[PDB]
């Protein structure tokens, strides 16, 4: 039932969906092999949303793995828990985009498109009813965004019906890891603003200083980053997938975000988070939580919502906790916020509650929250994007794989009017 | 049957209540649960073998209502009727009066009218604070002139621990007493003493207890309530009520403050040294040591007395101790009354606590009048006021809560007023 | 309840407070580490007012540590009782005003601001209702008093409600240590009579000969000083921590203690101070406390009360004893030192007793005080500014940080306006 297919794309992409995979096998009690070993019926009665009817007594996730290289294909197979997914769902391409998407969008991607498309509408068909998907993968890339482009546009054309959420990883404003990565955000989000429901933006060197600050660490790893993707994984997903007073799914919080279509940008979020000295030693409470869940600290995309004004709040909570202490601090949130909240859209905060908490924590807590703080990184990512365009630098590589100049004028353009409508709302 | 409720605020007023509550469960049986017609006057019958005191614990600060809720008593009183504050006065009239108490005092009011509710029979108020405290001062005012409004001519009685001429616990103690004396002067149906020096040196000096604490004091209003109420929670020869309390003493609205004794303060080794005979007792309580006020009555004119003897007591006895008080100098009258006399007796045995200061006794009784003397102490606040506010000191923390100083002037001159009415 | 949050500034300040935090922990039974132990249910019923609730049956301060420089932090941190606090508490610069006020108020104390407002807003918001405040610096440090200065306002400006005390400092008048610490404790006075409710004078000089004679030592230490000053921590403290037959707290003392918003200047005190071979042949009993209650031997802040007039009077005591001896014996300070005492402020002696009687002493008392006296230090301190601000010497460091004339001219004018008033009281 309202079964969701995984695809990923990139290395980045990959690592993540791994985690992801490893951490549903800890709070579905699934072995490193596949084998169920649950302590209780919750973890297992909706296995089927993610794991598929396996022989055996197994249960294997339901993943699709797309790269143009086979490196990162063979290191997470080779990972740990690389049993658990059959070879058929690993399919990969030999040439590599290197970080262009105009590359992975035609000239790879028209190889990998059939072998994408037969694997999605395997994994739709062979369950009983797709709820919708979710894809993870990194706008600095150029492949990885090309794949995300692609099959978002090929979902829409084919499931119209079905939504879905993209966790798609937006360079970092501070680092130029990628010369051309500006255009791939361009052309990622102009196909975003066209083929996604809604999209959750990820920033690096936010996360980078949460785990530097917030967690109190000398050596931030990939790891770290990818382990905050799997709560936000599980805090966005637990409610569709445990029993909760307060049901809820991705439906409900599409419906609960999206006022225009084309104003479907988030930043998501999680609490708590505190190290070994710290947490035994703060308050386990809901106010410890509530002072989280608004501030620049922890904090997930980088840009600061005390500019601009939020939108509406979603605030999902998994523990042991009456729903009237909620209610009163969302409340008093309002009360005290209200300069940085907006003023139309009163009692903007949804309240939903999952009943199971997650392993190791008896609260976690996702902050989906909407605020016009992206518009700052929409801004600068245009202004950029005029700056080196104006000087025509780099334009060989894309129009050598069958681009065209106004055809990122239109790209801009649409940017241009996406800021503008942010900025209106302002 | 009839009831009557008591009202307790700030921490000497909840101090209060708790110890007189412990007085009437003790006496009736009650053991810290609530089980095994009278008793009805103070208890509620609901259930099977079940009482519950009439009250309303209320204070700024918690921490007395905290005490009480962790005593063995818990299941004695409702957990809804104590009150707990966030922000205690402090020693502030303006502040329990305006900042705290306006915002808290809807709910105790709102359900104090229950409580009059299902008592059709309410013979009255039982008010227990202080004056010293700014809770006990500001907020007991101010629901004392919302009694008066809500209830119109219903009788109420006001238990205050006036601050000692050299005992107080704040320096800013003149400012609350005149603030809540002015406020609550035209509603108090009567106004009693408390002086805690006083008591402290009785305590030491008659019951010979050279470190007495808060309990004896807490007895000591103990006593004083069950003496006052054993009329109407026991019959007697000729029973009181509180409505005859007032009339007798009140011929004038501008003069209801009379002064309270007891009669005797004897340890049970004392006890053994000295058995009660009504002229020898009477006699006793009438000289000025014995009183539990720090004011000599013969500096000025008495203006009535009202014996409440409990007990195996004679009235014949009574008549002529009474009369032999009458022939003898030491005892002086008004001129335009000559007859103010009120004896009520009462066949209930005071009675005792284990442990307790006071010995067992099987009669006693309680000394009552309006003693000439409070205007001496009513002066020498005034005069402490004027000097310690000529200069202008402490008003700042009252303005900060949103008045100028006119209001402190004007109450000063109505105590002088009041003062110069003698 | 009525939660109150230490702010420490200073290596001075830091030293204090730490000196403090172990004293709690031996009057509320709190180890090492900060687990409870003691062995009456009063130390712990009423934790939560300089603790927070710490997962595994633990208890933390609520401290607040801030400097310019880390040496006095690993120091501390490494001290005794160390690990009782977490290391989010402990904020420090990289600078070092050097004993400038505009250099810690200005130039180190505007990347430092920010922290110590959100992490006293933590304490605030993650309590249950912030009873006040208590700070301790020096004011003949630079940095300490700009960060009091700082502090001070923006608790002014946030909290104007929540009252509080300050634990100044004042530099000792017989010795220099600082050149420019005319100024500093300039500035820290002129933002004290603007942004403090009340505040207690602390000079070193008085400790100093209280330790040389009183308790009869040839090596006086900073030991004894903290010791001595956490002493008046616990006797201020200890009517709102602990249960007593005629409870106080803060507020009462703020009350009863400040006639006019710019008179809020006293002058702390403690009893009985005697030796292993004195306390043993003293007498144990309150009279012997009331020959020590006034004295200029036993006296805080090096200015004789006997040369001014006291305004009034605060007593706490905690032991067990009646209450009409300490009534009597107030009474009878009035009757011989009615002289020194003010006559038009009658009965100026405010009394109050906490059952509980500190750790290892059944007796302790702390002299609350207020007296003309402070007069005298403040009209000294104002002529020797203008000694040498009359030939405008050291003035660079300080107009270098973005300071004027005519700023320190209404500054020494306050003080002026200050003593006189007092003065007239007089
Ligand atoms: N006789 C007697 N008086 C008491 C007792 N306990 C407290 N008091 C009175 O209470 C006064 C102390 O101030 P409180 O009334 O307790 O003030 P508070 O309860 O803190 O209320 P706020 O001042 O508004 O904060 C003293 O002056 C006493 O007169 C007691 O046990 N016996
Ligand atoms: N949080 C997180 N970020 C990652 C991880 N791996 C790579 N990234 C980020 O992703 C960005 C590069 O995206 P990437 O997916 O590697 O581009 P690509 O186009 O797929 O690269 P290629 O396959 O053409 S060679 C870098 O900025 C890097 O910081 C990861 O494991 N966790
Ligand atoms: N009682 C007491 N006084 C101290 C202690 N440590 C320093 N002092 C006093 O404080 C004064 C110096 O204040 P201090 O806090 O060190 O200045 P500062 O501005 O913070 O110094 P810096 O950090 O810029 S280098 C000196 O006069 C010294 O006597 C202490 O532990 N106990």
């Amino acid at each position: 039932m309202r079964e969701i297919v995984h695809i990923q794309a990139g290395q980045c992409g990959n690592q993540i969906g791994a985690k992801f995979w490893e951490i549903i096998s800890d709070e579905h009690g699934i072995d490193a092999t596949g084998a169920y070993h649950g302590d209780s019926d919750l973890q297992l009665e909706r296995i089927n949303v993610y794991y598929n009817e396996a022989s055996g007594g197994k249960y294997v996730p339901r993943a699709v793995l797309v790269d143009l290289e086979p490196g990162t294909m063979d290191s997470v197979r080779s990972g740990p828990f690389g049993q658990i997914f059959r070879p058929d769902n690993f399919v990969f391409g030999q040439s590599g985009a290197g970080n262009n998407w105009a590359k992975g969008h035609y000239t790879e991607g028209a190889e990998l498109v059939d072998s994408v498309l037969d694997v999605v509408r395997k994994e739709a068909e062979s369950c009983d009813c797709l709820q919708g998907f979710q894809l993870t993968h990194s706008l600095g890339g150029g492949t990885g965004s090309g794949m995300g482009t692609l099959l978002i546009s090929k979902i829409r054309e084919e499931y119209p019906d079905r939504i879905m959420n993209t966790y798609s990883v937006v360079p970092s404003p501070k680092v130029s890891d990628t010369v051309v990565e500006p255009y791939n955000a361009t052309l990622s989000v102009h196909q975003l603003v066209e083929n996604t429901d809604e999209t959750y933006c990820i920033d690096n060197e936010a996360l980078y200083d949460i785990c530097f600050r917030t967690l109190k660490l000398t050596t931030p790893t990939y790891g770290d980053l990818n382990h905050l993707v799997s709560l936000t994984m599980s805090g966005v997903t637990t409610c569709l997938r445990f029993p909760g007073q307060l049901n809820a799914d991705l439906r409900k919080l599409a419906v609960n975000m999206v006022p225009f279509p084309r104003l479907h940008f988030f930043m998501p979020g999680f609490a708590p988070l505190t190290s070994r000295g710290s947490q035994q030693y703060r308050a386990l409470t809901v106010p410890e939580l509530t002072q989280q869940m608004f501030d620049a600290k922890n904090m997930m995309a980088a840009c600061d919502p005390r500019h601009g004004r939020y939108l509406t709040v979603a605030a999902i909570f998994r523990g042991r906790m009456s729903m009237k202490e909620v209610d009163e601090q969302m409340l008093n949130i309002q009360n005290k916020n209200s300069s940085y909240f907006v003023e139309w859209i009163p009692n903007n905060v949804k309240t939903a509650v999952c009943d199971i908490p997650p392993r190791g924590l008896k609260m976690s807590a996702t902050f989906i929250g909407n605020s016009t703080a992206i518009q700052e990184l929409f801004k600068r990512i245009s202004e950029q994007f005029t700056a080196m365009f104006r000087r025509k630098a780099f334009l060989h590589w894309y129009t050598g794989e069958g681009m065209d100049e106004m055809e990122f004028t239109e790209a801009e353009s649409n940017m241009n009017d996406l800021v503008s409508e942010y900025q209106q709302y302002q | 049957m009839r009831e009557c409720i008591s009202i307790h605020v700030g921490q000497a007023g909840v101090q209060i209540g708790n110890a007189c509550w412990e007085l009437y469960c003790l006496e009736h049986g009650i053991q810290p649960d609530g089980q095994m017609d009278s008793f009805n006057t103070f208890f509620s019958e609901t259930g099977a073998g079940k009482h519950v005191p009439r009250a309303v614990f209320v204070d700024l600060e918690p921490t007395v209502v905290d005490e009480v809720r962790t005593g063995t008593y818990r299941q004695l009183f409702h957990p809804e009727q104590l009150i707990t504050g966030k922000e205690d006065a402090a020693n502030n009239y303006a502040r329990g009066h305006y900042t705290i108490g306006k915002e808290i005092v809807d709910l105790v009011l709102d359900r104090i009218r229950k409580l009059a509710d299902q008592c059709t029979g309410l013979q009255g108020f039982l008010i227990f604070h202080s004056f010293g405290g700014g809770t006990g001062s500001g907020f007991t005012s101010l629901l004392m002139e919302r009694l008066s409004v809500d209830y119109g001519k219903k009788s109420k009685l006001e238990f205050a621990i006036y601050p000692a001429p050299q005992v107080s616990t704040a320096v800013v103690e003149p400012y609350n007493s005149i603030l809540t004396t002015h406020t609550t002067l035209e509603h108090s149906d009567c106004a009693f003493m408390v002086d805690n020096e006083a008591i402290y040196d009785i305590c030491r000096r008659n019951l010979d207890i050279e470190r007495p604490t808060y309990t004896n004091l807490n007895r000591l209003i103990g006593q004083i309530v069950s003496s006052i109420t054993a009329s109407l929670r026991f019959d007697g020869a000729l029973n009181v009520d509180l409505t005859e309390f007032q009339t007798n003493l009140v011929p004038y609205p501008r003069i209801h403050f009379p002064l309270v004794t007891y009669a005797p303060v004897i340890s049970a080794e004392k006890a053994y040294h000295e058995q009660l005979s009504v002229a020898e007792i009477t006699n006793a309580c009438f000289e000025p040591a014995n009183q539990m006020v720090k004011c000599d009555p013969r500096h000025g004119k008495y203006m009535a007395c009202c014996m409440l003897y409990r007990g195996d007591v004679v009235p014949k006895d009574v008549n002529a101790a009474i009369a032999t008080i009458k022939t003898k100098r030491t005892i002086q009258f008004v001129d335009w009354c000559p007859t103010g006399f009120k004896v009520g007796i009462n066949y209930q045995p005071p009675t005792v606590v284990p442990g307790g200061d006071l010995a067992k006794v099987q009669r006693a009784v309680c000394m009552l009048s309006n003693t000439t003397a409070i205007a001496e102490a009513w002066a020498r606040l005034d005069h402490k006021f004027d000097l310690m506010y000529a200069k202008r000191a402490f008003v700042h923390w009252y303005v900060g809560e949103g008045m100028e100083e006119g209001e402190f002037s004007e109450a000063r001159e109505d105590l002088a007023a009041l003062e110069k009415d003698y």
